[PDB]
């Protein structure tokens, strides 16, 4: 804002999101259309962190399935793995077991609205990292999951769009980076 | 409707849009279309005399506006406006928190890169000059497109 | 054959409704001994 | 076969005309005191 | 598969449940925050004494005038009873 | 005095600055023979149906989905394409989204009974209607799109009812009507 | 007497009984329009009785082709 106002940090120009305050980890101000204004912001927090840790394995995973299959599925691309599993069951095996743990989660959820249960906090923490003697560890800890998250989203998003382009896996696009199909050739007119 | 404050009042409202609509949208407006059109103009008379590397052997030589239709096939015109619509939610934004009660004034998005604003008095001399140059990019703007209409000539071809 | 079939069909249905609905508006209530 | 409907134009009158005398019948149901009565039937009309 | 068997039907399930629990916790969280905001207002370009625009939002006049059935005879004096020939008006009683 | 819209005629009566969208406009003077909350929810509510109709006419045309016999571009045609159960089926959803929105008030003597200044069926998901005058002037928006598109509804029905053709498409490769 | 919607609708049609015009009123045009009527008479009258020859006419079976 080169007029001086008071302003958001992330985004010069508009004002700081009421009731979005620099407590909840990660806040850069910005929610240019409140969304938190229309819903809580604890909900909306829990659903960042469940998206997030939902993607960071799936940024994780659509790598290592390019490199790797375990040897009993066959090797195919990530996305037709989908399609291979769903017809093996596979999948479903792991929507029951993920709609298990997900119905204890949407009890926490009940609760995070009523009080109680700060947003995403399980209580998993089984290794002692941010443990009492590492509490000090777990502010920090904290943007650290909101910015991974936030990115890993972000990526696997484009792993996967660059991969239907494409066509070419995410290592090999690396290794070869080739333009999208026929535009080298083509000439409009 | 019309008051000095903005700048650039001369005073000019034949058709009274001034009284029906906020003048902060109606100055919004009049800068975006500016900065537009500047950059237009500055476009079409560019790419007369440049092109980029590999551009000419896939779109060859359609100008102007046959140079869109081409350039949709390519896709170049999505990117454009997949990044412009992005930036301009952005904008949206903007405006609606300045007509909600805001600090920012219409036509500031913060961009002063090189710190060209920071004296007061040379700020107002500058946005003067940013409201004419996009009037006239505009006007500019509008004629080169037209001349192409008729003449299917581009503005330097034209010229030359 | 449609036309009358439709025409029919109009009619049957009014007054069908028309009984329905008249005996749906309280019709107990109708007799010389309500207060 | 459905109602004798072997043209779908012949399911616009058995649809638009009860709902239209519905409509009407409404306007008798929201002039009706609908709290309810213990009796064998209503007296209030 | 086929029904409750079917994975189609499984996810149509998950999908199901998912629309039913977003009233419970979306309008909790809007219960919580529901625009509440003093800067949260709508904003409009045009200036608020532009022709057309109300005095009062959502007026709700009395109307203590003609029934329904009188205004629909008033439009069907459109059509058999119009002002038209009143205006051509030509200008005792016998014992 | 003298009506804004139509300077000759004499301001109707009824018609006061407090409703939205009054530029005096009522001629043949329906609102001194009816409930200007009737006449306003009706006003309101042909061009919500309408504004939802031109849209759809415009959309169905460039995208139709995938179900079968929802592939016709002219909407006109495509009325009868599509499956008839189908269009029942939305009639009654429509029609129960009618006696919730009134809760059941559904006459022009009960529907204003309690409250319900015209048209507010209570759809403001996003609060947008919190300021007066942003209120004020976002009605007079509603009411000059209701009464756009309830004229071009009319005349995109009626135009295709001659071409054949959905609205986008008639534009392009026009022809005139004796060609039809 | 009974008052009904279609009575009230019509009763200024049936509500000046016996209002007349001060004397003559206008009796010459109603002369006059009768007297322009009886030459018509007269005209066509004469032209089926053959009495009277209009050019382009004739009163004939044999005129229908
Ligand atoms: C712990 C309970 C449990 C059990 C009994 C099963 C059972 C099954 N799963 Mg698994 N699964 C589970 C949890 C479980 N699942 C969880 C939590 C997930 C992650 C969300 C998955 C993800 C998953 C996928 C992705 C797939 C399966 C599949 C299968 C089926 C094929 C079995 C197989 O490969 O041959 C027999 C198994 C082997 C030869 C592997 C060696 C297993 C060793 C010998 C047993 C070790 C103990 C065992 C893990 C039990 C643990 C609990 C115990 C300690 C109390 C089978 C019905 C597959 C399927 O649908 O079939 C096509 C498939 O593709 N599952
Ligand atoms: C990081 C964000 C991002 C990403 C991932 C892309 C991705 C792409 N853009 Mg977009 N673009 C962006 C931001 C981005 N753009 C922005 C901010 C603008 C300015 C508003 C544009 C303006 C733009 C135009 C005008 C065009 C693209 C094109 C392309 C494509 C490149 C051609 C190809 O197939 O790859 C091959 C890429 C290369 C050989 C160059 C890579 C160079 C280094 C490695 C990167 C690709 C889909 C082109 C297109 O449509 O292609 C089909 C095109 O014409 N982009
Ligand atoms: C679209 C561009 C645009 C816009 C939004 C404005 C807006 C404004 N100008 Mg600027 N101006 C412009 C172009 C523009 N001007 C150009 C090209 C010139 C040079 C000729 C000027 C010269 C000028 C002077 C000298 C002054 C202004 C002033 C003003 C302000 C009050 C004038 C007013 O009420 O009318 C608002 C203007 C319009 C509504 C533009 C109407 C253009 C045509 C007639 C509209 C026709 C309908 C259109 C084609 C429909 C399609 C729209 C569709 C694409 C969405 C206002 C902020 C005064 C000021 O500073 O006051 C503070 C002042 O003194 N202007
Ligand atoms: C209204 C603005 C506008 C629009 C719609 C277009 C549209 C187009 N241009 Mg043009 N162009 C513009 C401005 C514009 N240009 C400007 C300002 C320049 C000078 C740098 C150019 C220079 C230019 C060349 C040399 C070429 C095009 C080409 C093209 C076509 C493909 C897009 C592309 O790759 O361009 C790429 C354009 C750029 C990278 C310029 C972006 C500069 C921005 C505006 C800087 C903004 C300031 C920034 C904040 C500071 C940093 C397309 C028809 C190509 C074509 O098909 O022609 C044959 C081509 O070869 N343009
Ligand atoms: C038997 C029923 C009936 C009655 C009582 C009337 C009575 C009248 N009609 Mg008529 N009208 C009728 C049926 C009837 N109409 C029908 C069936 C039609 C055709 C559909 C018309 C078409 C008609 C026209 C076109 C006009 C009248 C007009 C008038 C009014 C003339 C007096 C005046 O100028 O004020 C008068 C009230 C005239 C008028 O000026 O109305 C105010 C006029 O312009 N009427
Ligand atoms: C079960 C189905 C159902 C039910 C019960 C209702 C219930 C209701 N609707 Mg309906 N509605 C529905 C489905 C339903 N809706 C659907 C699916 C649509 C289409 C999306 C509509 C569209 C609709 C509109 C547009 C309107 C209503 C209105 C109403 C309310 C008044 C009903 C009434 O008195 O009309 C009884 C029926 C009639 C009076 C007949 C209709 C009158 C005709 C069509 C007028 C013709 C004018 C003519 C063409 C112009 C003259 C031309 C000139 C040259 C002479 C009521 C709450 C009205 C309302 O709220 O008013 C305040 C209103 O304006 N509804
Ligand atoms: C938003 C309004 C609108 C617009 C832009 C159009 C557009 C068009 N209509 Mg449609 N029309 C509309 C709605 C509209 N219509 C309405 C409300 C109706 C009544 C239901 C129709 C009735 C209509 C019919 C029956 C058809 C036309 C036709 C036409 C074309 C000829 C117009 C012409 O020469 O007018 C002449 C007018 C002028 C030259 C002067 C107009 C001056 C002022 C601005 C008015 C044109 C492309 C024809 C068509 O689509 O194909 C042949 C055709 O048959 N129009
Ligand atoms: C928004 C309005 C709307 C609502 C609220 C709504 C609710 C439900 C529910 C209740 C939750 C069920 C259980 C249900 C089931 C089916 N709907 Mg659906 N439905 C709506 C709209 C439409 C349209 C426009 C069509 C349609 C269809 C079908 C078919 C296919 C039959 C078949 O397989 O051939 C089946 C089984 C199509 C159709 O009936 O074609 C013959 C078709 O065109 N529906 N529908
Ligand atoms: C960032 C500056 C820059 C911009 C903004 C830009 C825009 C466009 C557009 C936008 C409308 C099109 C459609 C287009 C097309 C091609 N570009 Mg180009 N291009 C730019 C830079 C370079 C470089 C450095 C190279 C290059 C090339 C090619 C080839 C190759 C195959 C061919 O020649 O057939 C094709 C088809 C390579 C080359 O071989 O050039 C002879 C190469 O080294 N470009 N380029
Ligand atoms: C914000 C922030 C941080 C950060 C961060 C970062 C690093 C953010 C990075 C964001 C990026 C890179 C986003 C990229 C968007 C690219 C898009 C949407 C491309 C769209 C393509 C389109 C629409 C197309 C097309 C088409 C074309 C052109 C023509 C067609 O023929 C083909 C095709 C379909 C392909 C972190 C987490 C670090 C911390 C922090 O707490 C806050
Ligand atoms: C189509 C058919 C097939 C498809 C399905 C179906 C259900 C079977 C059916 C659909 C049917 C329905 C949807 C068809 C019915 C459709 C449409 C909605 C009717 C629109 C009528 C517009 C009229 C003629 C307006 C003229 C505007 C005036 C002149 C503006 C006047 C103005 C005022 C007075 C004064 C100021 C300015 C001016 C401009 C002078």
């Amino acid at each position: 804002a080169v007029f001086q106002g008071d302003f958001s940090e992330s985004v010069p120009f508009l004002k700081t999101p009421t009731n979005l305050d620099g407590s909840l980890p990660g806040d850069v101000g910005f929610d240019p259309l409140g969304f938190s204004e229309v819903f809580d912001i604890r909900v909306l927090r829990e659903a960042e962190l469940k998206h997030g840790r939902i993607a960071m394995l799936a940024t994780l995973g659509y790598l290592v399935q390019e490199a790797y299959v375990f040897p009993f599925f066959d090797k195919v691309p990530p996305i037709q793995a989908h399609d291979v599993l769903v017809k093996s069951g596979g999948m479903s095996q792991i929507l029951l077991w993920t709609s298990f743990l997900e119905i204890f989660g949407g009890i926490a959820l009940f609760q995070t609205i009523q009080g109680r249960r700060y947003p995403g906090d399980f209580a998993f923490d089984p290794l002692g990292l941010s443990q009492g003697k590492n509490a000090e560890k777990l502010e920090r800890y904290q943007l650290a999951e909101i910015k991974h998250s936030r990115l890993a989203m972000l990526a696997f998003s484009g792993f996967v769009h660059q991969g239907f382009i494409t066509k070419q896996g995410v290592l090999e696009q690396l290794g070869n980076f080739k333009p999208i199909p026929g535009f080298p050739e083509a000439t409009f007119f | 409707g019309l008051d000095g404050t903005y700048v650039g009042d001369v005073g000019f409202d034949p058709l009274g849009f001034s009284s029906i609509i906020d003048m902060r949208w109606l100055r919004e407006a009049e800068l975006k279309h500016g900065r537009v059109c500047m950059l237009a103009a500055t476009g079409m008379i560019v790419q007369d005399v440049y092109q980029f590397p590999g551009v000419t052997k896939s779109f060859g030589d359609a100008k102007m506006t046959t140079l869109h239709d081409v350039a949709v096939k390519q896709g170049s015109m999505q990117q454009l406006l997949v990044w412009l619509g992005l930036l301009e939610i952005f904008g949206f934004v903007a405006i609606v928190q300045m007509l909600q009660g805001s600090d920012r004034q219409p036509g500031d998005f913060g961009f002063d890169p090189l710190n060209c604003a920071a004296n007061p008095d040379t700020l107002a001399r500058r946005q003067l000059v940013e409201l004419k140059n996009g009037r006239l990019a505009m006007i500019a703007t509008a004629g080169m497109l037209h001349h192409f209409f008729i003449t299917g000539k581009g503005p330097i071809q034209l010229i030359t | 054959m449609f036309t009358l079939k439709i025409v029919v069909y109009t009619t049957v249905t009014l007054f069908v409704s028309l009984f329905t609905f008249g005996f749906l508006s309280n019709d107990a209530s109708r007799n010389p001994n309500r207060k | 076969e459905a109602l004798g409907v072997d043209d779908g134009r012949l399911l616009v009158p058995l649809v638009l005309i009860p709902v239209f005398v519905a409509l009407l019948y409404g306007n008798f149901a929201s002039t009706q005191d609908n709290e309810d009565f213990f009796d064998t039937y209503d007296q209030r009309r | 598969p086929q029904g409750f068997t079917s994975p189609k039907n499984h996810f149509a399930s998950v999908i199901g449940l998912w629309v039913l629990f977003a009233l419970p916790v979306w309008s909790a969280a809007y219960k919580q925050a529901g625009c509440t905001t003093p800067d949260w207002f709508g904003v409009s370009q045009v200036a608020e004494d532009a022709p057309g625009v109300g005095l009062l939002a959502k007026a709700a006049p009395e109307y203590n005038g003609p029934s329904f059935r009188e205004g629909l005879e008033y439009v069907f004096s459109f059509v058999w009873k119009p002002p038209i020939l009143i205006a051509w008006k030509p200008r005792v009683y016998d014992e | 005095d003298r009506s804004y819209s139509m300077p000759f005629l004499e301001r109707p009566p009824a018609l006061d600055g407090s409703l939205a969208g009054d530029v005096g406009f009522d001629p043949l003077g329906f609102s001194n023979y009816f409930d200007l909350k009737w006449l306003r929810e009706a006003e309101l509510k042909h061009g919500r149906v309408c504004m939802l109709g031109c849209t759809g006419f415009i959309t169905q045309e460039k995208i139709q989905l995938p179900l079968p016999g929802f592939d016709n571009k002219v909407a006109t045609e495509a009325f009868f394409s599509v499956p008839a159960g189908g269009l029942w089926q939305i009639f009654f959803t429509l029609g129960a989204i009618e006696i919730l929105s009134n809760g059941g008030k559904l006459a022009p003597g009960d529907m204003f009974a309690d409250g319900r200044a015209p048209g507010d069926l209570g759809f403001d998901p996003l609060n947008l209607s919190g300021d007066d005058a942003a209120l004020r002037r976002f009605i007079l928006a509603e009411l000059k799109h209701c009464r756009l598109a309830m004229i071009g509804l009319g005349g995109m029905l009626h135009q295709m009812l001659i071409t054949k053709q959905g609205p986008l498409d008639q534009l392009a490769n026009f022809q005139p009507i004796q060609y039809y | 007497a009974l008052r009904t919607r279609l009575g009230e609708l019509l009763r200024p049609l049936n509500s000046e009984y016996g209002k007349v015009a001060p004397g003559w009123g206008t009796t010459p045009i109603m002369g006059f329009v009768m007297l322009l009527f009886a030459v018509f008479l007269l005209i066509i009258l004469q032209i089926y009785n053959s009495s009277l020859i209009i050019e382009n006419v004739d009163v004939d079976w044999a005129s229908l082709g």
